[PDB]
């Protein structure tokens, strides 16, 4: 009857880029872990199997729900360093320099990652934070398979950074070229920073060896990345934002994400179609969520910033009122030009 | 950019959106501790009004700043049916994040699709600016002409994201589906 089937298991599951690191989420669900422990360890797999974008040198947020229904977010996004500037990435016209935003030292913000981890694990998990890291660790000491995907990224991606470094080099390229399908990737060197960290926890990271080198790497290049910025970094837990649409609550990411804002007040503006009636691949379904998205993107820009620093008007931009009134604005068989839409007016709805 | 979810068998839930942001980030190893380092600098408004590497636009909200966490699009998410976590999920995508997410809830909800079909579903996106209706391969020609003529300046391009959920039964049996989109992934349990 359906075209496509989903995979299909009784007690526990684990989705995620990476074949290996599936496993040992998997693995560790069956050793008796928690989803926490599950998802702890998978994203030190990652780190190791999925260099791409798994990661101990950069951040990203967590969604977490206990059996019981306690809702809650990690936050562990980067913060940019104390010495750094409005400006800093402007050449001498005052134009922005990509190149200094994405491959100098200077676009690195001090990593959340081992420190979000760290504090879902101990508030939220089971299991201590050497036994989660282990697989990692055989992982970048044995080294794995280079398959497709890896392959593909470092060839069309990796390319155009990791030979200009020594170091990255080192590790990534083999005899002039990208690792290929079917070699062999160890890690010698980070296998050594995990099994720093499963020895002395987190602040191996913030605060001890893995701390003094990423110090000095910044120090030596032009960075801003101090041993000041590592000791002053915290992950940080946060009210997830929240919505109803037709009945069922969707939980997201608040600031510093934009994520969950946005994502609910779409929700809200689309609950005032009859979207099922469309049905899905309708002209009329792409019509109405085209239009609702503008708008949000254009609050976007405006409204969402770090909460710590800026005070962002959730309540409003996922007040049903305004929705409903940006939904008004929507025509099924005329579209509105980007131009000719602005920030809402949040007014009546604070 | 990369997203991961999981279900265990008490029903606990994780969905972590995590990333050095683009691909290998800035390419740089940290020394020799063997980690790779992040330029998520660039997702900060580097001057007012001016795009960064998606697209996004920014202000003073956005702006650099010392100890200031940059703005993000991760949305790792979870809807709830019946007060029972019900759909896990997330995706890269920098700025196509949130409409990604948005077309699993709304493919899952409004349509009725399982969460393999939802997750095979071709894919749209508009983020204001650039303005354009930007599409995946998969969408109907007559479908597109009526978006056309109806106004959108259709555009299509790279697939979108990698969505990887998890759906949990109402009895607590488990589903799942990994993005056809990106090769070599895995969802499996037990
Ligand atoms: C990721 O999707 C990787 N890519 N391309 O970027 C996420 C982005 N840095 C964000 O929204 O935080």
């Amino acid at each position: 009857e359906d075209v496509f089937h989903p995979v299909r298991a009784k007690q526990g599951m684990v989705a995620s880029v990476d074949a290996t690191a599936t496993q040992v989420g998997v693995d560790i669900l069956k050793e008796g872990g928690n989803a926490v422990d599950a998802a702890v360890a998978v994203g030190y797999a990652l780190a190791v199997t999925h260099p791409q974008a798994g990661n101990l040198g950069g951040g990203g947020f967590m969604l977490i729900r206990s059996k019981n229904g306690n809702t809650t977010a990690i936050d562990f996004r980067e913060m940019a360093p104390a010495k750094a500037t409005r400006d800093m990435f402007l050449d001498d016209q005052g134009n922005p320099d990509s190149k200094k935003s994405l491959t100098s030292h200077l676009a690195s913000g001090t990593p959340g990652t081992v420190a979000g981890f760290s504090l879902a694990l101990d508030k939220y998990g089971t299991m201590p934070l050497n036994k989660v890291v282990q697989p990692a660790f055989k992982l970048a000491r044995d080294g794995f398979i280079v398959n497709d995907a890896l392959a593909d990224d470092l060839k069309t991606y990796g390319s155009e950074v990791l030979p200009n470094h020594e170091n990255s080099k080192a590790i990534f390229w083999k005899e002039g070229e990208p690792l290929k399908k079917g070699d062999t990737l160890v890690q010698a060197n980070l296998a050594k920073s995990l099994e720093m960290i499963a020895e002395n926890g987190p602040d191996e990271f913030y605060k001890g060896t893995i701390a003094e080198q990423i110090a000095q790497e910044m120090q030596k290049n032009g960075g801003l990345i101090t041993k000041e910025d590592l000791a002053a970094y915290k992950a940080v837990e946060r009210t997830p934002i929240s919505g109803d649409y037709r009945g069922y609550q969707v939980y997201s990411m608040p600031p510093p994400s934009s994520g969950g804002i946005h994502i609910v007040q779409i929700l809200n503006i689309l609950e005032n179609f009859d979207m099922k009636k469309y049905g899905f691949g309708s002209a009329d379904a792409m019509q109405i969520m085209a239009e609702a998205e503008k708008y949000a993107y254009a609050d976007r820009s405006e409204y969402l910033g770090d909460p710590d620093f800026v005070k962002v008007p959730w309540q409003a931009l996922t007040n049903k009122a305004y929705a409903k009134s940006i939904a008004d604005q929507i025509d099924i068989n005329k579209a509105k030009p980007s131009s000719e839409i602005r920030p809402g007016k949040l007014a009546p709805y604070e | 950019t990369t997203h991961y979810s999981v279900v265990d068998k008490d029903g606990n839930a994780v969905a972590v959106t995590y990333t050095l942001n683009t691909t290998f980030g800035t390419g740089i190893v940290a020394g020799e501790s063997g980690i790779l380092l992040n330029n998520q600098m660039d997702d900060f408004s580097a001057k007012p009004g001016v795009p960064n590497v998606y697209g996004l636009v920014g202000g003073d909200a956005n702006a650099v700043g010392p100890n200031k966490r940059p703005l993000s699009s991760m949305s790792p998410t979870i809807v709830v049916k019946d007060g029972k976590t019900w759909l896990v999920t997330g995706s890269p995508g920098g700025s196509r994040i949130i409409t990604t997410v948005l077309q699993m809830v709304v493919n899952s909800i409004d349509y009725g699709l399982n969460v393999a079909e939802a997750t095979n579903a071709p894919r749209f996106h508009h983020q204001w600016l650039p303005d354009e209706l930007r599409v995946e391969k998969g969408f109907s020609p007559d479908t597109l002409k009526l978006l056309e003529a109806k106004g959108q300046k259709v555009a299509l391009k790279e697939a979108m994201g990698s969505t990887q959920s998890i759906m949990v039964g109402p009895d607590g049996e488990l589903y799942g589906a990994s993005d056809p989109r990106s090769v070599d992934d895995l969802t499996a349990g037990y």
